[PDB]
């Protein structure tokens, strides 16, 4: 079968996070759930395995009692509350699955896995964004092709699309990445390359989308009148 | 390096992997001088094994 | 923690690349089974070999398991294009009481070729001088690989706050391009004469200044 996860998600240090894990068709309720984390930097720890049929809790002695697993076996899911989140906690969780055998060995192994929920905290919470136009210069447009494009500053959190004229200039696109500040924000750019003889005549204008937030602002451009 | 006035040891190039052993001992510390001078000598050591 | 594993390992497309696994005699070399995956950076990671003597469905048979006393081996024959990921050791730990998982060994050489870089310097607009910021934008292009070391200058003194790098990312075209910002205020933007960034790749420095009055 196949176990799929929810998205992402963004928390506040100190809140209560509550996500959960579905499972399609069956083979659910017979064998034991776990979940393992993954962050960049270390390697892979375990928090606990939790069994559905008779429900007993078996964590770890690396983790004290701040996290809590809960699952049903009416509707075959399984959900995850963990609270007081610290600044080490970025990082992503898998629904696993344990599969027992005989053997001499006799080890825990995890042939079925999840999507993954990236699960972030950190400061700088959701506000609103500013979006910033970008003009070309006389000076620095030499040929027959000028750079210009919108600059998204101010913005949380992660994802935030960027779309030219509601989709449909596709040539010449590109979306720069983030990157962490020291205030723990984001900020990307995204400039196209046109020529210069459609920048009188056609108009450019940048919708910024982002969906989390529920802010929808969308910001025309303008050509500079000094140089 | 540049900033640092120290001469230290990044280049450990003396063996590639190892797949299994058995043997593993850990000696005294010992400090050791890492800068290289042109001068002559003033301590000997011999070693007999 | 109670497993080590080296941080990389150089092999080539068609001979034999082994890797080693070292514990304790606890959790490995107690008599406990070994299990090892494949972490690859943008998918979920899935069963390969399990108590290393079955075969799991769906894996190929080029990857051999061997337990030789207290450390586990991996060895694989043939470089294909699937193998930039890592491997790690997952094994039984009766003192940390659960499975604990290893350090992770990353199989990649390079194919990073070299090429001519193009940045493009960026003042700040006028409807950005009111918010009480100065983002100053220093973009770059059509380069290859993407490892720039960016520096910033106010012809005076090298600025050393507020300085951010992003990470290349593939374009269309089998290049790279990466942008840089600098966080100032409007106060002393008008004061300095000028502003540029300066960058690296392979000893070729290219050098752009804007002049706000």
């Amino acid at each position: 079968v196949q176990l799929v996860e929810s998205g992402a998600e963004v928390k506040k240090p100190g809140s209560s996070v509550k996500v959960s894990c579905k499972a399609s068709g069956g083979t659910f309720s017979s064998y034991a759930i776990s979940w393992v984390r993954q962050a960049p930097g270390q390697g892979l720890e375990w928090m606990g395995g939790i069994i559905p049929i008779l429900g007993i809790a078996n964590y770890a002695q690396k983790f004290q009692g701040r996290v809590t697993i809960t699952a049903d076996k009416s509707t075959s899911t399984a959900y995850m509350e963990l609270s007081s989140l610290r600044s080490e906690d970025t990082a992503v969780y898998y629904c696993a699955r344990e599969n027992g055998y005989s053997g001499y060995g006799a080890a825990a192994n995890f042939d079925l896995w999840g999507r993954g929920t990236l699960v972030t905290v950190s400061s700088a919470s959701t506000k609103g964004p500013s979006v910033f136009p970008l003009a070309p210069s006389s000076k620095s447009t030499s040929g027959g092709t000028a750079a210009l494009g919108c600059l998204v500053k101010d913005y949380f959190p992660e994802p935030v699309t960027v779309s030219w004229n509601s989709g449909a200039l596709t040539s010449g696109v590109h979306t720069f990445p983030a990157v962490l500040q020291s205030s723990g924000l984001y900020s990307l750019s995204s400039v196209v390359t046109v020529p210069s003889s459609s920048l009188g005549t056609q108009t450019y204008i940048c919708n910024v989308n982002h969906k989390p937030s529920n802010t929808k602002v969308d910001k025309k451009v303008e050509p500079k009148s000094c140089d | 390096h540049k900033n640092n006035k120290s001469w230290m040891e990044s280049e450990f190039r003396v063996y590639s992997s190892a797949n299994n052993c058995t043997f593993e001992y850990v000696s005294q510390p010992f400090l050791m001088d890492l800068e290289g001078k042109q001068g002559n000598f003033k301590n000997l050591r011999e070693f007999v094994f | 923690s109670v497993l080590t594993q080296p941080p990389s390992v150089s092999g080539a497309p068609g001979q034999r690349v082994t890797i080693s696994c070292t514990g304790s005699s606890s959790n490995i070399g107690a008599g406990y089974d070994v299990h090892w995956y494949q972490q690859l950076p943008g998918t979920a990671p899935k069963l390969l070999i399990y108590g290393n003597s079955n075969r799991p469905s769906g894996v190929p048979d080029r990857f051999s398991g061997s337990k030789s006393g207290t450390s586990a081996s991996l060895a694989i024959t043939g470089l294909q294009a699937e193998d930039e990921a890592d491997y790690y050791c997952q094994s039984y730990d009766s003192s940390l009481s659960g499975s604990v998982f290893g350090g992770g060994t990353k199989l990649t050489v390079l194919g990073q070729p070299k090429a001519a870089p193009s940045v493009t310097l960026f003042p700040p607009s006028s409807e950005e001088l009111q918010a009480n910021k100065a983002t100053l934008v220093c973009l770059i292009s059509d380069f290859y690989p993407g490892a720039v070391t960016v520096a910033w200058k106010a012809d005076s003194s090298p600025v050393k706050a507020g300085v951010e790098t992003t990470t290349p990312s593939k374009q269309s075209n089998n290049k790279y391009a990466a942008s840089s910002y600098l966080s100032l205020t409007p106060e002393q933007w008008k004061s300095h004469r000028s502003y540029s960034c300066q960058v690296t790749h392979e000893g070729s420095t290219v050098e752009k200044t804007v002049a706000p009055t």
